[PDB]
């Protein structure tokens, strides 16, 4: 019971040998003297420090915060899918890989050829292909510490919040030097910046040049790679996707006939099913569907057993399924898009 | 004057929200009775 | 404007300057009650494309 | 008491580990712009004697623009590689604040500090987010940046012509800036960047080339022809492309496939040329 | 009608909420609307976005007359001039 | 004795705050005497620095009487107004708008009292009920369950009173809410509102949230370069990843009911989010005896 | 408009070789320099 | 103090606690100071007029 805490506050410079300005978090700034054995070596210009509160002199310094929301996003994932449940599109794995990770590992084969590598690629394709399935397998297999933001909550009302957030995150990926950020759902601010706009706006694109400055202004990023994805990829500012910012970008399709072989062969695989199956007749109904139809099928399937109560699946419901879902699927738009 | 966010169980306590100050802890006054302070509407607290 | 000693005042409507004439400018002749206090004036404008 | 001059900010660029150190020989085919900035800052340092005499009045302000990856930001690093005076370096978002009253002292003391430390040049980035056309005085937000922008155009407009402190300022869209900015006596030069067209875009190849081995045979006269208006800022990565198409198959070589490649993979222009038309 | 446009986005919605609530903490009466076809016809979203916020309040109005332990002792009555643009699911009957 | 001068000096008038940090210490490298504190040196286990509400920051050298097992970054505590020492830790709060959409005197029906929908209704207790009263069900076949239906069809059918009934009769914790509900004033001022309630939802076992005429907010976006109407979009957005995306969750319901289908955005009808559709007819000349 | 725009620029070119007068020809270097720019939209 | 002297729009000290009149302090503020430095426009006359 009998302690008390201590203010916070952050050096600007020492004066004399016992003479330091401090400037509080909260507002006004003082003259403060030291401790004796601190080893006043270590109090730079710019270290946080403690400060006693009956009579403010230096008392401890400390190490850099972290914000909680930075924390959170620093470590929450499922974080257990294989690229074994990754089914149809092998080569844009290895295309992206070839980005991610050959270049933290292995860095003396470039600097032989004489060039450095890409900084960050974007994903895009039509919804349900498995833009974001990718990414948690990416985040399952290979350790280095790993970002992981929506691009829609870290957008706050008060005045400059939004830009602050983004510089601390960049911040604390440039103490762990080896880090990916994983920037979700851009779309949601990449926008473009309106020739006449609302007052409600402006903000957000504040915060947008902001993050191109710290993506490529006047500084250089070392061992920071930074992957983006979004669902549809034409009204993207003209400034960020300029090469010195995004270099790669990356093409996700609807499957193949022989990826639709290939994606279905999973989801079918735990079901209690007899052994007369002929997956080929499921594929070739299944024109145009995307990955996520085909686990709806799947489920579908079980479900028109889990009614007759035969708790074993037979090849006539898997028909069933797939015709049931054809015909739903008749009231989405089908637009491709594409970046330009 | 102030509004009241939630309570708790089997004791009275209270969460006050205020304009510009702090959220509080605090519990009721004896001339009030506790059935009437239900949850989400502005109350009167005094100053000290 | 010189030489018959006028406050050659000019507008564009912008929105730096329409602070001073008023706090939000629903209307728009604000400006003459701005401009009687200073009477002998001329208002001169530009148009461009 | 008093005390000796002290502020905040960016504090100096402090010249041992800042200097971003790119030689002007890393910027090509660039003349115009190279000699004509260098006699827009550095000059007047020296010779404004002859200023005096030829009664030239000496520019203050200069603005650059352009579309976006033409080395704006380049020419900025070049300078304060190469300067003896000081430099200052901002983000032109930094000023906000969510305290009141925090982003105009910001902006004062970045001036005095300017003023009082040397012959020094302030350089702030991309700036189209505190000067812009319109505003809504209702909001609070504005009323901030408006105050922002008004003690800045008040304060750079407060100098002497004697203490020797230049700004640089460069920006993306210029179509949305308040023209009360370029009066004339704040921003007196205006700086266009273009695409490079045939000439630079030979001597952004040459440049760029010297560090890779590029086999021997390779022929770069086939691809500087070819017509497609393509920035400055995409040579660079053919180049990287090609390279790291190379390295894939562990030969350490760049060969012509590569570089054929590399290009069809970055251009990416379908045909958007219907015929009937014509 | 006229008196729900409002400046800022999301206000008309509010504005409807406390006015059905300042209704509720009386008894019983009546609310008079008038030249209703200022504030609702139809749902045409096309291209650009045009007359969104105004539909997000005609809709507001809708849901609060209907869906989940409705008014009760409420009454409204309506006017207008040119109802073939009224919007159909407003003029269904259990609303009008 | 110990324990009452422990009790007495806890007067409940404590302030709220949060934590911001958990921090490691160790000792410096060198100590006095007739001079050494405490505090400084002489200290080994965790620290923590927390935020005020009245915009304070402070350190804690000694975190107080509540173990450091417990804390996380972002937890909210009761703390003394004097020392500022940690006294309790609160219940997590809600914000006061979502306290407010949740059904707690249950609408009053039977599934007998609608006519001539034999089979929509099987449809949807068949994606509702049995995936929360028979797991093993689902279990033993090695399959997953339907996550979440949209209802849609021409405006006088049943589509609300279906939602109302099945409040009526499943014992499930049940969130009512409507679309224009989501839109908000200042910036971000919605998804919090979003997040909020599917946080609150989960912390609670089986749970069934109705998102009523969807239709306000799942309107298509469109490339524009003059002005437009971006923050429902970025509402949008999060629904969207809320219920579909990094970390999936499995113990929310989703119903959805709207009676337009060719306005909805075809990324917000994809097979994950959106399930089973399922579509109202106008009533044949066999019901139309039954209804009245 | 140009007019005031050749002699503001003459200057400049004096200025380059470093002289302290402004000869004709540096007069009309500056005159096509002007019609040349002008000669682009 | 009179209250004459005391005029609109100036500067004045003024004590603790009471709040109660001290001095006169002598800078003010104005608007079109403000507006015309912001416009800036050019003052000339007829010398320059040529044709
Ligand atoms: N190649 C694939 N192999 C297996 N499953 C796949 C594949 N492609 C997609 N899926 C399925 O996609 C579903 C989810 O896809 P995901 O969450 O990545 O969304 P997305 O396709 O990026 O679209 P959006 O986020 O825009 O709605 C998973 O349930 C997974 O089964
Ligand atoms: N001579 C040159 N002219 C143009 N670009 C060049 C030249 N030499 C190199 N580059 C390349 O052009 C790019 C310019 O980078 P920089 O970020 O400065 O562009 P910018 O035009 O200022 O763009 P932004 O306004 O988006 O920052 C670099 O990637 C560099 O490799
Ligand atoms: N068997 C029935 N089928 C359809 N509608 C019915 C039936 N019985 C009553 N109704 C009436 O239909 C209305 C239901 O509203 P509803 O149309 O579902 O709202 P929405 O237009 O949002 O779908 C109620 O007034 C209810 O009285
Ligand atoms: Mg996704
Ligand atoms: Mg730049
Ligand atoms: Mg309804």
């Amino acid at each position: 019971l009998q302690s008390v805490g201590q203010i916070v506050g952050e050096v600007l410079k020492q004066l004399t040998e016992e003479k330091f300005i401090v400037k509080a978090t909260n507002g006004p700034r003082y003259v403060v003297g030291c401790r004796r054995q601190l080893d006043k070596s270590k109090l730079k210009p710019g270290t946080r420090v403690a400060l006693d509160m009956t009579t403010l002199t230096i008392m401890r310094y400390l190490p850099r915060e972290v914000d909680p929301l930075v924390y959170n996003m620093s470590h929450e994932d499922p974080g257990n899918v294989s690229y074994s449940e990754i089914g149809g599109l092998s080569e844009q794995i290895r295309e992206l890989r070839e980005v991610i990770e050959l270049p933290l590992t292995n860095p003396e084969l470039f600097q032989r050829v004489g060039i450095i590598p890409p900084k960050g690629c974007l994903l895009y394709g039509p919804p349900g292909t498995g833009k974001t399935l990718l990414a948690r397998a990416v985040a399952s297999q290979l350790d280095c510490n790993f970002l992981k933001v929506v691009s829609s909550s870290i957008v706050d009302k008060y005045i400059g919040e939004s830009a602050r957030l983004i510089r601390e995150m960049f911040n604390y990926a440039r103490d762990h030097q080896p880090c990916i950020i994983f920037m979700d759902e851009i779309d949601a601010i990449g926008g473009r910046r309106f020739s006449e706009g609302t007052s409600a706006d402006r903000e957000i694109q504040r915060t947008l040049m902001e993050l191109l400055n710290q993506m490529d202004g006047f500084d250089t990023l070392h061992r920071v790679k930074m992957i983006m994805a979004t669902n549809r990829p034409d009204t993207l500012d003209p400034a960020l996707l300029r090469p010195g910012r995004l270099d790669r970008k990356i093409h996700i399709d609807l499957p193949n006939e022989q990826a639709r072989l290939d994606i279905l062969k999973i989801h079918a695989g735990p079901i209690t099913k007899h052994g007369e199956i002929d997956y080929e007749a499921i594929v070739k109904l299944s024109d145009g569907f995307n990955g996520a139809d085909l686990r709806n099928v799947c489920t579908e399937a079980g479900m028109f057993a889990i009614r007759a109560d035969h708790d074993f699946v037979v090849q006539e419901d898997f028909m069933k399924a797939v015709r049931k879902v054809a015909d739903s699927k008749k009231l989405e738009s089908k637009l491709d898009y594409k970046p330009v | 004057c102030t509004k009241i966010i939630n309570a708790d169980s089997e004791d009275p306590k209270y969460i006050i929200n205020v304009k510009q100050f702090a959220k509080f802890v605090v519990d009721l006054s004896d001339q009030v009775a506790p059935t009437d302070i239900e949850e989400g509407m502005r109350v009167g607290v005094d100053r000290n | 404007a010189h030489h018959t000693d006028c406050t050659f005042i000019r507008v564009s409507g912008s929105e730096l300057v329409q602070k001073f004439i008023g706090e939000g400018a629903r209307m728009v002749r604000e400006l003459f009650v701005m401009a009687r206090e200073h009477a002998p004036s001329i208002i001169f404008m530009d148009e461009i494309d | 008491d008093v005390l000796p001059p002290e502020a905040d900010s960016s504090i100096m660029m402090l010249t041992s580990d800042q200097k971003p150190d790119v030689m002007y020989a890393d910027i090509g085919g660039m003349d115009i712009q190279k000699q004509e900035v260098r006699e827009a800052v550095e000059l007047p340092l020296t010779h404004f004697e002859l200023y005096k005499q030829i009664g030239i009045d000496p520019p203050r302000g200069v603005l650059m623009y352009g579309p976006p990856g033409c080395g704006k930001t380049m020419l900025a690093k070049a300078v304060a590689h190469h300067t003896t005076a000081a430099f200052i370096r901002v983000v032109g978002s930094e000023f906000v604040q969510k305290y009141l009253g925090e982003g105009p002292r910001m902006v004062r003391d970045v001036f005095r500090l300017a003023k009082e430390n040397a012959p020094a040049i302030i350089f702030i980035d991309e700036i189209d987010a505190i000067a812009t056309k319109r505003f809504d005085a209702q909001t609070g937000a504005d009323r901030e940046v408006q105050r922002i922008l008004l003690e800045l155009l008040n304060q750079m407009d407060g100098f002497d012509q004697n203490v020797n402190v230049k700004v640089i300022m460069a920006t993306n869209r210029a179509d949305t800036l308040d023209p009360a900015l370029l009066r004339p006596g704040r921003l007196d030069r205006k700086i266009e960047f273009p695409l490079p067209d045939r000439r630079q875009k030979r001597l952004i190849f040459s440049t760029i080339t010297s560090k890779m081995n590029l086999s021997e045979e390779v022929d770069l006269e086939d691809y500087v022809a070819r017509p497609d208006k393509i920035s400055g800022a995409d040579i660079n990565s053919i180049c990287q492309e090609s390279g790291m198409l190379a390295v894939r198959e562990n030969r350490y070589i760049v060969l012509a496939k590569d570089f054929e490649k590399a290009y069809k993979t970055v251009i990416k222009k379908d045909e958007q040329e219907h015929e009937f038309y014509k | 009608g006229s008196e729900l446009v409002q400046k800022y986005v999301g206000e008309g919605a509010r504005m409807v909420r406390e006015l059905f609530e300042m209704a509720r903490t009386k008894k019983a009466c009546l609310i008079f609307f008038d030249e209703i076809d200022a504030i609702g016809g139809a749902r045409f979203d096309d291209g650009a976005g045009g007359d969104n916020e105004v539909q997000r309040t005609m809709l507001e109005l809708i849901n609060q007359l209907d869906g989940f332990d409705p008014r009760g002792n409420i009454k409204v009555l309506m006017a207008t001039n040119r109802p073939d643009t009224l919007d159909p699911a407003l003029m269904r009957p259990g609303r009008l | 004795e110990n324990s009452e001068k422990i009790k007495v000096n806890k007067t409940l008038p404590y302030l709220v705050s949060n934590v911001i940090e958990l921090l490691d210490v160790d000792p410096n490298d060198q100590e006095e005497d007739g001079a050494n504190i405490d505090l400084d040196s002489q200290r080994k286990g965790k620290c923590a620095v927390i935020k005020t509400s009245t915009r304070q920051t402070y350190f804690l050298p000694v975190i107080g009487l509540v173990d450091a097992e417990k804390l996380k970054p972002g937890d909210l505590v009761g703390v003394n107004k004097d020392s500022y020492l940690i006294l309790e830790t609160l219940p997590t709060e809600y914000d006061s708008r979502v306290k407010a959409m949740e059904v707690d005197e249950r609408p009053t029906e039977q599934y007998s009292d609608i006519g001539g929908l034999d089979k929509q209704i099987q449809e949807l207790v068949e994606a509702i009920v049995l995936p929360m009263n028979h797991k093993e069900k689902f279990e033993n076949l090695g399959i997953q369950p339907p996550k979440g239906v949209l209802m849609y069809g021409p405006p006088g059918t049943g589509k609300t009173l279906l939602a109302r009934a099945c409040a009526a009769q499943t014992k499930a914790t049940f969130l009512k809410l409507a679309g224009p509900q989501l839109v908000q004033m200042f910036i971000g001022d919605g998804a919090k509102l979003v997040r909020d309630a599917f946080a609150l939802a989960k912390e609670k076992a089986p749970s069934i949230i109705f998102i009523d005429e969807l239709d306000a907010i799942g309107t298509k976006r469109f490339d524009s370069e003059k002005a437009g109407d971006r923050e429902v979009q970025r509402t949008m957005l999060e629904l969207l990843n809320q219920l579909d995306g990094f970390q999936p969750n499995t113990q929310v319901k989703v119903i959805a009911a709207t009676n337009r289908v060719d306005i909805l955005d075809p990324a917000l009808l994809r097979s994950g989010r959106l399930d089973r559709k399922i579509e109202f007819p106008m009533p044949n000349e066999e019901a139309r005896a039954r209804i009245m | 408009a140009e007019v005031k725009g050749v002699c503001t620029e003459a200057g400049m070119y004096a200025l380059r070789e470093r002289r302290v007068h402004v000869t004709q020809e540096d007069f009309e270097m500056a005159v096509a320099k002007v019609m040349q720019k002008d000669s682009e939209k | 103090i009179d209250i004459n002297d005391v005029t609109p729009n100036c500067r004045v000290a003024l004590r603790n606690d009471s709040y109660t009149l001290h001095k006169i302090l002598p800078n003010k503020v104005d608007p079109l100071v403000s507006l015309m430095m912001v416009e800036k426009v050019p003052d000339s006359t007829y010398e320059m007029i040529g044709g």
